């Protein structure tokens, strides 16, 4: 539900999606990729408050535990919700081919 | 798709499942007594389906949460209105422990593994129908009762054998007393409205279940059990179905599919869990948590916009917590 | 780990009679069969400078030439005389043969 | 795999369920349920290196980025996968009722 | 209130505290009221042989034991003595959660 535009246009300290650029060669070592050389791979981060878009009841229970027990070292975490596929084109032998590296760019985040 | 009552043969059957007891009490004072006594005062239900066949009631015995293995002898005063076959499906109980089942005339005790039958004993006695009279008889023949429970007639009875320290040392039948250690599970049909737009397709099917409330007085998330098994026979089927589960409140959909194969698509606005039986037997796509529309027609149109059309069937159950899905051959 | 190899077709290289230069091949591809080794052929000539890089099985000759250097992990250019222009053939089986191109150990 | 038995028989620092006693009145502050007054909800905790049950390739991408760039603070988080409903008994008015509060017992933890 | 009050809902039973300035219901049942509108209600009757204490969820609008409830919005269960013949009758009502659990016959002093 929390799209990238919502947190990019307006900064929200809650669980959101933060900008981060990942290059295939230097970062991931995917030296077999032709194009793009890198891309923007936003990552989910941000503390989770009780009053926010939460789906799992366990996350709500753990958030309430933290509220009533601030020192617990166990709180719901900000993790990817919807991951966008990455369209790439490269060469197999001497034949061009276009593939879709599924779940490569973050588009949503969730507290769980 | 006119909202009309769902027929018996509909692939979606909506049932409400609840664990409850008519009354009962528990006592930890039987610790001194070398033998523990549990009373299950079954009461005949209003259902007319039990006329000739002798009702056979199973039993599920487990150690209490505070115990891992139970070895003390357990006496069961299983008074019933009519003779019953007691299929004692024990669990996590040490073998060789004597288990005296005081039962009404004509009632038999059957065990899954013979070791329990060889070690156990069955005594046939005539016992009063009244709960107070039965408790007095138990006190007279044993001097104490570990727990008493008046339950309506059911097919299974989950008992956690053991003396719970929370309960006092005295047992007093209280209509407001209810505990997890002694419960009887009941399931009954619930009203629903729906339609069938497309017939059974061997390629891919779309059955939509709409839920308004899980019949819970609180405002939290509870489990909604959806069963998926062949409509007829035990022959496994290779079929693909689409499940659009709508919950107005927060409800976690637990899907259990038995003897079904293929690919299953689940779309809902609430978290979904799948039993290992469904996971191994079928390939279920990872659902994306989407703010689905509201109303039968809106969800139907949304699904048609995703290509998962035509709708095999749509059904809506205002009040229930259990669903059964049956696949036509 | 991924193996990077030069798979550019017959192209022109600005390094002639040079000790070593860049791969001068922005195109990267994965070989059709796993056993294929990566072969670079250089035919520098006064009229023009032409080089190619492909990936193929060591057993099958390339341009009617026997590839006996496929056992070398790194691309080392062996010199063979050919009418018109000199021939420099290297074959590599190790990963990342595009790090540099070596024509002769001696400068 | 990463169930209660796996991480309770042996101590593993990676993503798994760890013991936690959830109390309604004290730890959670809930008083609308008569009992169970308290139960066990083993919570997901522990990081996952690159070589782990990373179902989504984006998690592998994050792990590789962290390994090559430790100063990123963008790594997969330990999240419950399958949660077991908890039975509860509580009174509404004068009527007792037994319900199944779903997704509050965490058994399986994945990384994402 | 969207969330109904969580009131101690033990019915008539014997009690140990009599006309105490502050007392606790000692009720082991903390039930969610059937409706949000109804609030916690506590009644305390004293006779020549025994004393009874009853805690329930009751609608303040509807009189209980022939007595209208005007302390519905009271954050604490403020106890009012009634003119019940013969026996001594006390009754308090409160809209807070588990508020009837704590009983104050007379907070004064």
């Amino acid at each position: 539900a929390l799209d990238t535009n919502y947190c990019f246009s307006s900064t929200e300290k809650n669980c959101c999606v933060r900008q981060l650029y990942i290059d295939f060669r230097k970062d991931l070592g995917w030296k077999w990729i032709h194009e793009p050389k890198g891309y923007h791979a936003n990552f989910c981060l941000g503390p989770c408050p009780y009053i926010w878009s939460l789906d799992t009841q366990y996350s709500k229970v753990l958030a309430l535990y933290n509220q009533h027990n601030p020192g617990a070292s166990a709180a719901p975490c900000c993790v990817p919700q919807a991951l966008e596929p990455l369209p790439i084109v490269y060469y197999v032998g001497r034949k061009p081919k276009v593939e879709q590296l599924s779940n490569m760019i973050v588009r949503s985040c969730k507290c769980s | 798709c006119e909202l009309l009552p769902v027929g018996v043969g509909h692939p979606v059957q909506a049932m409400l499942k609840s664990f409850t007891a008519l009354s009962g009490c528990a006592s930890r004072g039987t610790t001194s007594h070398p033998q523990e006594v549990h009373i299950i005062n079954l009461r005949k239900g209003s259902a007319q389906g039990a006329r000739e066949k002798t009702a056979e009631v199973a039993l599920h015995l487990r150690p209490i949460q505070s115990l891992h293995v139970h070895q003390k002898p357990l006496v069961f005063i299983l008074n019933s209105p009519q003779p019953i076959l007691w299929k004692v499906r024990t669990e996590k109980l040490a073998p060789g422990v004597k288990r005296i089942f005081h039962v009404v005339e004509g009632s038999e005790v059957h065990f899954e593994v013979g070791n329990f039958s060889k070690s156990g004993e069955v005594k046939v006695e005539t016992l009063p129908h009244g709960n107070e009279h039965l408790l007095n008889w138990a006190h007279h023949r044993y001097t104490a009762v570990t727990s008493f429970s008046e339950l309506r007639m059911a097919h299974d009875i989950y008992i956690k054998v053991g003396e719970d320290p929370v309960f006092s040392e005295t047992c007093k039948i209280d209509n407001k007393f209810l505990s997890l250690n002694y419960l009887a599970s009941y399931i009954e049909p619930q009203p629903s409205t729906g339609c069938v737009l497309s017939g059974p397709d061997h390629e891919q099917e779309v059955h939509i279940i709409e839920l308004q409330a899980p019949n819970s007085s609180s405002a939290f998330q509870v489990d909604v059990i959806v069963d998926l098994r062949p409509l007829d026979g035990d022959i496994p089927l290779h079929r693909d179905v689409v499940l659009l589960l709508k919950g107005e409140k927060s409800v976690n959909w637990v899907i259990k599919a038995h003897k079904v194969m293929g690919k299953l698509e689940i779309m809902t606005s609430d978290t979904v869990s799948l039993s290992e039986d469904t996971e191994r037997l079928m390939q279920v796509s990872k659902t994306v948590k989407q703010k689905l529309p509201a109303g039968s027609q809106a969800l139907i149109q949304w699904a048609e916009e995703n290509g998962f059309n035509p709708v095999t069937s749509y059904t809506n159950t205002p009040v229930a917590n259990h669903f059964n899905l049956r696949l036509r051959e | 780990f991924p193996q990077l190899c030069k798979f550019c077709d017959v192209r022109f290289s600005t390094c002639d009679n040079q000790k070593s230069c860049m791969s001068n091949c922005s195109i990267t591809s994965i070989c059709e069969k796993p056993q294929e080794v990566c072969v670079a052929v250089w035919r520098k000539n006064d009229e023009n400078i032409t080089l190619e890089t492909v990936c193929h099985d060591p057993k099958l000759p390339y341009h009617d030439f026997i590839l006996e250097d496929a056992a070398s992990p790194k691309c080392i250019m062996k010199e063979k005389k050919k009418p018109g222009e000199t021939f420099f053939m290297c074959s590599c089986s190790s990963d990342e043969c595009n790090d540099n191109i070596i024509f002769s150990e001696e400068y």
